[PDB]
């Protein structure tokens, strides 16, 4: 379950070293491909023209072993931001040096330390390196939560340790990686390799980090604590972070000597492996999602396109939705129809957007239930779903059920309904076009009739990921706008990210619509409180619906409808990141626009920045009507 | 899943 | 071993014919998708009206089954391309239906006919669906090798069948694949179904075929002849024909019914079996370039470059390669030093290019078979291959290997040799820049010195692929020329292609080189006879070259060493196919272009027809100097 | 001379009209298309209802006048961003309708103003217009220096005037249009009518809108002060803003009623045209530059490229370079060879890149002036320039001049030099690869032997220019990558900008060159302490060179060479505008690079806030060698 | 393999 | 002028 690796600084043999290592467990060794004291000179004459192998022979391992079982590592004297000019050349042809024989032994990932606040040059070296050739390994930056100045013991007598808090401060190791990946311009082959302390620092400094594309984490046997029987544990805030780690299915990196000396080797890895077993197990939604964790997909257009056989079968796996539809069907039959009307009163129920059958099954089950009297009409404009409820109305269904093969905004309905049924919503709720259709189909609702949804309202909230803006960054196509695929909305399983605000309402829609001329067009200004110091991405959209009076339906993560997972969140991304400082304003402005052909959102920050108005007049996505 | 379609 | 599938135009029940099919030994059902005899209305009334269900459920099968046993097979009625204008816009509906229905369902393949010279309107409206959402699913159109009015018994009184040769005409059928594939820009999701009659026509009918993206292979039962024992089996020239389908791996579809009646059914498929398992078992060649079969790579480029550790192993596994030089060598030595001088002549060795050290080996090997006496310089400019070779002189060589890091155009040798050894040959002889190379270290070869190799010669032959030129298509990159691709050269297991005429020496080298200032920049014109109807998409390109006297190394088809497989051949691409009529005659025009930076190869074709200028001025492809 | 326009809020008769304001001098007139006080419902029956034409009739004017001398007004009830939502979908609807009528007429320009904050949905409202149909139009963006609220007179007992220093509260309309350009992405379409007020601003203030896209200046006739006979003029600090607007060449707009009734209304356009005439005429290098002013040009490559007649032709026009270099030979004559030694002393002279012989002539001159003897060598790589030095060497010079048509990396000197004389100088100084030049010429130097220049040093300022960074912009060009033009210098002579720290030096050359190896790479951190609120576009560059002793010439701007115009200065771009905030400090890295083949420069900004990597591996701009 | 590199 | 070439 647990990934593993192994960080050593001494390699006498590396045959012999592979071999202990993999007997205690671990999966990969961390070691230096060059001798870490190894110091040489490209410049200077005599020492420049040392003879000899520079290092160990390629021909040790097999490839497999060096493109999986070996990370390497960046000596320790190359310091290409040192203040001596001969130490930042030397550095800097001996880091190009370092990278290219990684490249050359086609090692899976090279670790580089983050180890002061100035690494511009050692970012242009590895830019450099990094467009030059083969296009595939990691780079692992090795960057602490707590820098060594901010942990260091309070024994110097005329330097004491501050003890006052400095809330940005003891955020500084986050800036110091932030400035790299920006100097880099967010390379996808540059990743988080992140240390861990004997002593955590706040919650603040930790949450730092969501979002951030960490690939390992480094744990130093120094901060294992000790049990009654001798064998070394965890304080239970970092067992918590461990927890936070094994979600984001880091690699854990285990560095230092056995401090647990008369209690062998393997049982630091013995421990993770047990908190890894003793962790809390996925739930229905969990195992469903499993896979798509921050997988960007396009949202689904029921309108403007014909689902496809097993998206319908998708639909139909979410045991919760239908039952509350079919809860909502029951209390509507019941308040509509008194006892004494029980035998005499037909009521006439429309499904509309029938896709292969749930909802007139839902509404069968409904009327059982309520021992009440429907006439059903199921009206669906895929004509190929259209073939699976005409099988179902002749084998099972019967005269019942009339299935209608027809937009419900072209329909000439031969009877007026006392209920519409409907299941025609997004991730954003109205993204599917839900407010145009039943706004077509209204007309033939009876004046007193109800409509199953009545109502819904989308939800914004502003997020941080450097994980996603990457992931959508890498969304360029030929032949379209470069800077596109900012402009259009996700669906996505955010899993990766900091959630920065409470999501507040944006847009509303009620069913049957009573403000004359409708207009599904709108301008929404929500003001965000922002209590960290962060980076803006984009804003997570959710919904909530109220399919009849207190029965719901919700995706927004506080009101969530327990195992339901028809419906993973929407992602507004935006162009250009913008940094937020504690206790600022994140002021965001969305529109629900349209003609008579499409239907698309535009959206712009406005503070504590402003942005581009995103998507003007639907230039990069539009919802077809 | 979750509404979603294409990606990879 | 062979992927099979049933081709039935009656399925009552299709759960219980899956099953049958599947008893049968089968992999996969061709099958209609809705009624073959259903013809459907959906213009005029009473008809456009007819109630009930259009066709069976999709719910009938698991989405599984849907997407990897079924292929849809387009109604026999739709007629697109019908005189009448009511069928022509009956059919249009017709087939987007049925399309609409298999991407519905998720079908792996759909089958469509091409049974006559005009399919406009069908090839319209396949693009139109193409372009139409879900990308994923394949067109196979079914094409016989022999039209069925081309194959009718000879029994209409008033119409004999022609008993005259027609050469353009037995190729008919192919003029209707091609026409259709063009209609559709060479979609790749648009292959053959080959359909095989029971009489094969001329080899050239049957040879029009090769480079054609043929994905399966129609086998009707009627075809096959009976043995002594009763069983179905085929006639040699059928086999022979078998045999060149395994190759292309189709998927072999048996259609009709069972005309081998008292000898069960799936004895058809057990005979295919046996075909291949009685096939001859792939060479070392075949079975180290498993996997590369028309796989496009980019050419290595050493010199620019600092190839990778696995790539210098990849050249290290090539066992005839080095025994050829070390046979060169050997030969060299004996010629050098006569028996006398045996123990006073040591003849000094620079082996050019040294890479890992393999022919340093060599060289050592082939001294301790002459019985010479040798001195060693390894010259290599690759540092990290410089690191393998001076592991390999501390442990195992000594003082008689020198290892010299360098460029050997810079390269201060301390003496003069008496030979040069290198191995700097690409797939095209001179496209890794070994006269560039040899030239520049030419100064320090003693003046009777032999450098090995002493000439090397490349060749091009016109080749048909519409299978590679759909492939090179697909490589169009953002930021940069959209037709680049067509400009470069690739390295490429050339495999379902047609060789059009006999490869023609184009560029040669000889080292030393004694034509003072050298000039390497080379103007070639080829002349190629075609005997064929053919389509030209490009220029295979190989090499020969005289390691020492008789010791070669040919990667030329007629001449190809036995058992090396170091280089595949080389292909240059031309942007538009062209048309090749039997007895023209295709004429190529190769340049070899440099500056002090680069070298580069500009190409054009000038008879038939003229092409453009192909990469000039190295504007989509150089190689670096 | 001054292009000036009348403002009207009201116009009776429009060809009435038009001829008044054309009689008192006016060029062009801003005037409402609809009624101002028309204000109409598009939601609301009756009144959206109302019959009869929406405004005056097209018909009116000729398309020239429409095209040529209407700016249109929006209307000043529409509010986009009004809190009430039934006056903010009247207002877009209103916008939309107006917008698209000055679109119908062909209005050269229409004018939308910015007298609030909040101009969200004014912005996508104009967003969405300029993404539908004819992109020709402009938008001018009345803005005032001094907002309304911040020039009202303090007679309001319970609200006094803010009589505190608000530094970045008296800059709020410059962020008024920040936001609102931000929002609508930098629209080239989008420009500045900056309104003037009766008191003008702190300097900060003003300074603000350096930079700035200003097509117009809005002077209301209240501003205006009388002179002793009654006429209108300006305050002096007035009149300072009038000569930088004049500068900018704004187009000028006379707005409000005549307050200087006994002395007719021409009179303010008659004080507008004096002051134009009454300005400091242009020098020689603002003659020579006129039509240069913010024109991007790419920087010339002398080397890579062989330069055209003309360009030569334009070197020599500029007169004080060359009697700089004569001076310099002159001095250099007179320190190595002493009276006694007139005679017999023969200094070897080469001019090194000698293009078409003014070096050549500028040694001549400085040897007769000097009273000294001269041997000179005249080199010159480029064989164009080789055929006016031969025909010049023929005709004129004799056999003092020999002229040798070679790159100077690679003549093979017959003799030694005494002196070496080049301008190989690029804006940035090195930037033409001078010292890779120079370097390679060096070993033909005697041992005491002169280069003149000795010496040159580049310099960097940050600059603000959203009109620059909108230039660099639209630079995007097909089949490279989209935000190349932001990796490349240009040479443009800057004109509306703001630099925002003093220059200080980048990289320093020295010849002859005695650091063995030389090493012409460099890296450089520079830190500009910025004083004012503003945004950071790029980096300026220039160079100052000595030539010999005290005997320099440079392009930095505080000790520029009077009269010298062979140089503008270069800019270096950054991908994305930075905000800095007064006492912020902006540190810039500078990088030059190399390879045997091509010189590159790269560069990042990493504070107050870190930019990518700008050209790294010399992926958008390279300099060949 | 056969002198390429890259590919799919 | 001034060291550049190109432009509109
Ligand atoms: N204007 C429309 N008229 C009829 N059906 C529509 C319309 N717009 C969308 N639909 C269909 O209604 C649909 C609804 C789906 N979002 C839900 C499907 C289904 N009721 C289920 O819950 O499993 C898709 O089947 C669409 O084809
Ligand atoms: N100008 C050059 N100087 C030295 N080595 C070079 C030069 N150009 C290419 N090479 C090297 O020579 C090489 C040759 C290869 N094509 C063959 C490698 C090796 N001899 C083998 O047969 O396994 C690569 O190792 C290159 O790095
Ligand atoms: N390596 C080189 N060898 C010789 N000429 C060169 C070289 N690099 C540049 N040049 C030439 O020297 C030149 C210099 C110009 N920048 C100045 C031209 C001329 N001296 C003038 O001031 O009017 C161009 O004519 C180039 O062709």
């Amino acid at each position: 379950r647990v990934s593993s690796g192994r960080d050593l600084n001494c390699v006498p043999e590396i045959a012999d070293t592979l071999g202990a290592v993999a007997k205690q467990g671990f999966d990969f060794l961390c070691m230096p491909v060059f001798h870490p004291r190894f110091k040489r000179e490209f410049i200077q004459e005599p020492a420049k023209n040392r003879p000899g192998p520079q290092t160990r022979s390629d021909l040790l391992l097999s490839g497999r072993d060096w493109n999986t079982l070996i990370v390497g590592k960046l000596s320790p004297w190359i310091r290409p931001d040192s203040k001596v000019e001969k130490i930042r050349r030397n550095s800097e042809a001996a880091m190009l040096q370092e990278l290219n024989f990684g490249a050359y032994l086609g090692l899976p990932a090279f670790l580089l330390p983050l180890n002061q606040e100035d690494n511009t040059n050692l970012a242009r070296v590895l830019t450099n390196h990094i467009h030059t050739g083969h296009h595939s390994s990691m780079f692992w930056m090795r960057v602490p939560l707590v820098a060594p100045e901010d942990l260091r013991d309070d024994i110097i007598e005329n330097a004491p340790t501050t003890h006052t808090e400095e809330y940005s401060g003891e955020e500084k190791t986050w800036m110091w990686w932030h400035n790299f990946r920006t100097l880099c311009d967010y390379s996808k082959r540059i990743a988080v390799a992140l240390e861990i302390g004997a002593d955590l620092p706040s919650n603040h400094v930790i949450d730092r980090w969501l979002g951030e594309p960490i690939k390992a984490a480094i744990l130093p046997t120094s901060i294992f604590l000790t049990n009654k029987k001798g064998f070394p544990v965890l304080s239970k805030m970092h067992q918590r972070l461990i927890f936070r780690l094994l979600k984001l299915e880091v690699q854990f990196i285990i560095t230092g000597t056995n401090h647990h000396s008369e209690k062998e080797f393997c049982s630091y890895l013995q421990y993770l492996e047990y908190l890894s077993q003793n962790r809390p197990p996925p739930n229905a939604y969990e195992l469903f999602a499993k896979g798509y964790e921050d997988y960007l997909q396009s949202p689904l257009q029921p309108l403007m396109d014909n689902l496809e056989s097993q998206t319908y079968e998708v639909f139909e796996k979410d045991p919760i939705k239908y039952s509350q539809y079919q809860q909502a069907i029951y209390k509507c039959l019941l308040d509509r129809v008194p006892e004494e009307e029980k035998d005499t009163n037909v009521q006439v129920l429309m499904v509309l957007g029938a896709g292969r059958g749930p909802l007139v099954n839902a509404s069968l089950r409904a009327a059982k239930q309520a021992d009440r009297r429907i006439k059903l009409y199921a009206v669906e404009k895929n004509p190929n779903a259209v073939v699976t409820l005409e099988n179902w109305q002749f084998e099972e269904w019967g005269s019942q059920v009339t299935v209608v093969s027809s937009d419900m905004r072209e329909w000439v309905a031969p009877e007026k309904a006392d209920i519409i049924v409907s299941e025609l919503l997004g991730s954003f709720a109205d993204n599917e076009l839900s407010p145009e259709c039943l706004d077509g189909a209204q007309h033939f609702l009876k004046d007193d009739g109800v409509s199953i949804p009545g109502e819904y309202t989308s939800f914004l909230a502003p997020i941080s990921s450097s994980k996603l803006y990457n992931e959508v960054r890498a969304c360029r196509e030929k032949d379209r706008d470069p800077e596109a695929q900012f402009e259009m909305p996700y669906v996505v399983r955010l899993h990766n990210f900091h959630q920065l605000s409470a999501p507040q309402p944006c847009f509303t829609f009620s069913h049957p619509n009573r403000d004359p001329m409708i207009d599904n067009n709108r301008y929404c200004t929500l003001e965000f409180p922002v209590e960290v110091n962060t980076v803006l991405h984009g804003f997570a959209g959710y919904f909530e619906t109220v399919l009849y009076q207190d029965i719901t339906l919700s995706i927004r993560p506080e009101t969530h409808s327990p195992g339901m997972f028809s419906w993973f969140p929407i992602l507004f991304p935006i162009k250009q990141p913008i940094t937020v400082r504690e206790g600022q304003t994140i002021c965001v402005r969305f529109w629900r626009c349209s003609n008579s052909k499409k239907v698309w959102y535009e959206w712009a920050v406005t503070a504590p920045v402003c942005s581009a108005i995103h998507n003007p007049t639907g230039r990069s996505y539009t919802i077809g009507l | 899943s979750g509404r979603g379609k294409g990606g990879k």
